[PDB]
RNA sequence: AAGACCCUUUUGAGCUUGACUCCAGCCCGGGCCUGUGGGGCGGGGCCGCCCCGCUCACCCGGUCGCGCGGGGACCCGCCCGGGCGGGGAGUUCGGCUGGGGCGGCGCG
RNA sequence: CGCGCCGCGGCGAGCCCGAGGGCCCCGCGGCGGAGCGAGCGCGAGACGCCCCGGGCCCGCCGCGCCCCUGCGGGCGUGC
RNA sequence: CGGCCCGAGGCGGCGGGGGCGACGGGCGGAACUUAAGCAUAUCAGUACGCCCCGGAGGAGAAACCAACCGGGAUUCCCCG
C-alpha cells in the first residue's frame, strides 16, 4: 500500500518542496502525501500472546 | 583424547566378536584377457626399470602414475614377477 | 502499553530529548562495533580486555559428550539417600551393614571433597575421586570404589 | 559363465593396440557424422544392460558430441564491470560435466520421450561422444510393463532439465553423504532457506 | 511373519552385546503372548512404553 | 534560482599518466589431438635433443565433383606456463593553517 | 529481535504454558548448582547480623623436605 | 540374383509444442549498502534473466554417525 505507483524527487531549482512525485507533479511516498505509504507500517508480527506461569 | 577415561571399561555386558569378513574363475578370465591384450605402455616402463635394477625409480615412476603409495606398491609387486629375468 | 512511556510526555517541545545543537541524526559514530582500535579505544580498552588477538590451541570438532563431565561434593552425598531412612543408618551405624551410594546413576563421575560427612561408615561408588575427597571419607570409614 | 565378464574385463583397460586401433576408426567416423544422431543398436551393449536398456520397443539410443574445454563469460569487448572479484573472463570451468550436458543437449532436441541414463563411447582432442537411453512413453509395450511403467508417471517428464539424472545428481553433490553434506539435501536452497528462517511463536 | 503381526523388523542393526538381545527377546516373547489374532479393544499410544 | 565563484564533506563524475591493484587481446614454450619409416649429435653408464621422407588423420584451393591439385604429422583447437598490455576496469590521491594554495612542521 | 540495569509476581537448590499429546490436564532439553588452566588436567571451609578490610583454602608459575604403587603420592614455603 | 548391414521418400495410429505476480527443481548472476575511507570480506550463494514438472515437489532405504553398558533410510518441529 503506497508504494505500487511510481515516484521520484524533482529536486531543488524548480520552486517546488523536494518530495518524490508522479509524472505530473503530485505528490506521493510520504505519510503526509495523500495516499503514501504509512510512516511505520502495521506488522503481523507484533507479539500478541504473553506467557504466565 | 578420544575416549572417555574409565578403569573398568567393560566391566557389566559380554561384547560380541563378529566374524571377520579369490574366484579362480575371475582370475581364469583376466588369464584370457592378459593373454589377448598385454600390458600398457607406463607397465612396461616399469618393467625396464625392475630389470635393469633400479626399484626406487620404479616406485617413483608408479606413484606419477597412480598417484597413491599404497597401490603403487601393489602394482610393482604385481610386475616384479614378470620382471624377473 | 504504549500510553505509559517517556515518548509522549514530549508532545509540544520540538526536539524530543535529542538537543538543538546536536539534534538526531543517522549515524553519528558508524554502524555496530567499529572504531573498537581508533576512536572507540577508550571505551574499548576499558571495559573488554582482551577483545583482540589470539589465545591457545584449535579444535576442528569438539566432541560435547567425550568432553562432558558431571561432578559432586561430598557435602551432597547423603541428600541422595531418600529422607525416611537416613534416621535409621545414623542410628545404625554398621561396618556389616552400610549404605551403599553409586552416584554414576544419579549422574555424576567425579566425586570432589568439599564440605564434610557426619560420623557414619559408607560406600562411595564413582568413576574418579579426588585426593581430599578420598582422604574425608577414608576418614570418617567410608570406603571408595570403582564403578565400571 | 557368460560372455559380458570378458567384455567387461576388455574395457578394463583401453590402451592396449586392438582398443588403440578401434577407438581409432569410431572417432574418425565420429567426426564425419552429425552432432545429435540416432543409433540402431548400443555401441556398448554389456554398459547399456548395466544402465538399464532392453532391447524392447520402446528404447532407443541416440549419440550426442560435445565440445571440450573450459568456459568463457558472455561480456561484451571481454568487459566485466564492478567489483575486482567478479572480473575474470577467460578460464572458468563450467558447473555441470560434459555428461550432463550431453542429456540436456539431446533433452531439447527430442522433448516428447524420457530421458534415462547414458554413457561414454569415445573422445579426442576437439570432442566428447556420449550415448543417451531414452524411453518412449506411450507405446504399450513400455506401458503394460512393471519394470518401466514407473517413467509413464508424468513427474518424469524433463528429469535432465530438472537434474533428476545420474550426472546431474553428482552435479548437485547427492553421490555423497554424512559429514561434508549437511547443506545439500533436500536441495541447497531449500538447507539455506530453512537454516535462515525466523519462527516467531506465539508463546514465544 | 514378525511384519504380518506386527511388529517392526529392521534387518541394518547389529547387537553389541548378549544383554541387548536377553532384554529385547523378552519384549518380544511378552509381546507375543500378549497379542490375540482373528467388540474388540483397540489399544492406544505407544506400545509397551 | 536551496551561489555556478571560494572553502569544507573521509559526496561524485569526465579526462590523463612513470598512482595502486588488475582484465581482454596478442606473442612465446611444453603437452594432448597424432600416423608410419630413416638418420645425425651429445651426455650417463638407457637419457636428452635435432633433422627429413611417406600418407592415412587434420587443413586449403579448382569444378555444374566433365575427364584436377596444394600442404601435412607440422599447423590450427584445447590445458598449463612466462612476457607485452591507459585499449579497458575498479579505486585512491593526509593533516595543521589569522580563507585556500606555494612555504613551514609545536604531527612523537 | 538482541544486550545491560532497575521494579514488581510466583516458586526456591532448584526452576521452567519447548515442540507435541489428551483460559483445563500431561510434557525433554536448557539455565543454575565450582572454579581455574593454552593444554595434559587438577579441584575450594576458618573465621563474619550487613558492608569494607584482614587471614586462610582451590587452580595457573616457581622451589625445601619425606615416601608407597613413582617425572606418581604426602607435607610445606613465595609473588 | 537374393541375404545381412547402413541410409532415403511416402502412408497409418499415437504423443509433443503454448498459458500462471504463489509454493517446488535446475542454471546464469549484480550493484547500492557495511567496514564510519577502500581493494579481500559483506550485502547474497539475494534482485533479475533463461529452462522444467506437480498437486505438491525435492529427498530417501548407509561406500552413515560414532567411540557409548552405542545407535540405524528420507522429510519436518523443539533445542544449542
Ligand atoms: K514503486
Ligand atoms: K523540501
Ligand atoms: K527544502
Ligand atoms: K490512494
Ligand atoms: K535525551
Ligand atoms: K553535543
Ligand atoms: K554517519
Ligand atoms: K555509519
Ligand atoms: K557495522
Ligand atoms: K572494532
Ligand atoms: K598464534
Ligand atoms: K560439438
Ligand atoms: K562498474
Ligand atoms: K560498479
Ligand atoms: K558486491
Ligand atoms: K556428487
Ligand atoms: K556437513
Ligand atoms: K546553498
Ligand atoms: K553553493
Ligand atoms: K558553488
Ligand atoms: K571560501
Ligand atoms: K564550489
Ligand atoms: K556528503
Ligand atoms: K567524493
Ligand atoms: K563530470
Ligand atoms: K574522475
Ligand atoms: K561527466
Ligand atoms: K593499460
Ligand atoms: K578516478
Ligand atoms: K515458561
Ligand atoms: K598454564
Ligand atoms: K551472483
Ligand atoms: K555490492
Ligand atoms: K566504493
Ligand atoms: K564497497
Ligand atoms: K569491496
Ligand atoms: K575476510
Ligand atoms: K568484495
Ligand atoms: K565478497
Ligand atoms: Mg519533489
Ligand atoms: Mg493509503
Ligand atoms: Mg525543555
Ligand atoms: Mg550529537
Ligand atoms: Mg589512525
Ligand atoms: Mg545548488
Ligand atoms: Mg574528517
Ligand atoms: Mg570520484
Ligand atoms: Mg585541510
Ligand atoms: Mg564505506
Ligand atoms: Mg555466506
Ligand atoms: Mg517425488
Amino acid at each position: 500500500a503506497g508504494v505500487q505507483c511510481t515516484a521520484h524527487s524533482w529536486g531543488p531549482g524548480r520552486a517546488v518542496a523536494r518530495l518524490p512525485r508522479k509524472h505530473g507533479g503530485i505528490g506521493a511516498y510520504a505519510n503526509f502525501a495523500r495516499g503514501g505509504h504509512m510512516a511505520h507500517p502495521t506488522t503481523v508480527i507484533r507479539r500478541w500472546c504473553r506467557k504466565v506461569n | 583424547p578420544g575416549k572417555v577415561f574409565n578403569l573398568k571399561k567393560g566391566g557389566a555386558v559380554v561384547r560380541i566378536v563378529r566374524k571377520k569378513e579369490t574366484k579362480p574363475h575371475q582370475e581364469f578370465v583376466k588369464s584370457i584377457i592378459q593373454e589377448c591384450t598385454g600390458m600398457a605402455p607406463y607397465e612396461m616402463h616399469i618393467i625396464e626399470l625392475l630389470r635393469m635394477n633400479k626399484d626406487r625409480h620404479a616406485l617413483r615412476y608408479a606413484k606419477k602414475r597412480l598417484g597413491n603409495i599404497k597401490r603403487a606398491k601393489a602394482k610393482r609387486d604385481q610386475l616384479s614377477v614378470y620382471a624377473r629375468n | 502499553p504504549t500510553r505509559i512511556r517517556k515518548s509522549r510526555k514530549r508532545r509540544g517541545h520540538r526536539q524530543m530529548g535529542y538537543g538543538r545543537v546536536g539534534g538526531h541524526r543517522k549515524h553519528p559514530s558508524g554502524r555496530g562495533k567499529a572504531g573498537g582500535l581508533q576512536h572507540k579505544r577508550t571505551s574499548f580498552d576499558k571495559y573488554h580486555p582482551g577483545y583482540f588477538g589470539k589465545l591457545g590451541m584449535r579444535n576442528y570438532h569438539v566432541r560435547r559428550n567425550i568432553e562432558y563431565n558431571p561432578t559432586i561434593n561430598i557435602d551432597k552425598i547423603w541428600s541422595l539417600i531418600p529422607e525416611e531412612q537416613r534416621d535409621g543408618f545414623l542410628q545404625r551405624k554398621s561396618t556389616t551393614e552400610a549404605p551403599v551410594v553409586d552416584v554414576t546413576r544419579f549422574g555424576f563421575f567425579k566425586v570432589l571433597g568439599r564440605g564434610s560427612l557426619p560420623q557414619c561408615p559408607i560406600i562411595i561408588k564413582a568413576r574418579y575421586f579426588s585426593s581430599d575427597a578420598e582422604k574425608k571419607l577414608r576418614e570418617v570409614g567410608g570406603v571408595p570404589l570403582l564403578v565400571p | 559363465m557368460g560372455a559380458y565378464k570378458y567384455v567387461q574385463e576388455l574395457w578394463r583397460k583401453k590402451q592396449s593396440e586392438a582398443l588403440h586401433y578401434l577407438f581409432r576408426l569410431r572417432t574418425w567416423e565420429y567426426r564425419q557424422l552429425n552432432a545429435i544422431k540416432r543409433c540402431s543398436h548400443p555401441t556398448r551393449p554389456e554398459k547399456a544392460r548395466r544402465l538399464g536398456y532392453k532391447a524392447k520397443r520402446g528404447y532407443v539410443v541416440y549419440r550426442v558430441r560435445v565440445r571440450r574445454g573450459g568456459r568463457k563469460r558472455q561480456c561484451v569487448h571481454g568487459i566485466s564491470y564492478g567489483k575486482p572479484r567478479n572480473i575474470g573472463i577467460v578460464g572458468l570451468k563450467p558447473s555441470r560435466s560434459l555428461r550432463a550436458l550431453a542429456e540436456q543437449k539431446v533433452g531439447r532436441r527430442l522433448p516428447s520421450l524420457r530421458v534415462l541414463n547414458s554413457y561414454w563411447v569415445a573422445q579426442d582432442g576437439s570432442y566428447k561422444w556420449y550415448e543417451v537411453i531414452l524411453i518412449d512413453p506411450f507405446h504399450p509395450w513400455i506401458r503394460n510393463d512393471p519394470k518401466i511403467n514407473w517413467i509413464c508417471n508424468p513427474v518424469m517428464k524433463r528429469r535432465e532439465c530438472r537434474g533428476l539424472t545420474s550426472a546431474g545428481r553428482k552435479a548437485r553433490g547427492l553421490h555423497n553423504k554424512g559429514i561434508g553434506a549437511m547443506k545439500l539435501r533436500p536441495s541447497k536452497r531449500a538447507a539455506w532457506k530453512r537454516n535462515h528462517t525466523r519462527s516467531l511463536r506465539r508463546y514465544r | 511373519k514378525a511384519r504380518q503381526i506386527g511388529i517392526a523388523v529392521d534387518p541394518r542393526r547389529k547387537n553389541k552385546s548378549e544383554e541387548s538381545v536377553a532384554r529385547n527377546v523378552a519384549r518380544l516373547k511378552e509381546y507375543l503372548s500378549k497379542v490375540t489374532i482373528f467388540q474388540a479393544i483397540q489399544h492406544q499410544g505407544v506400545v509397551m512404553p
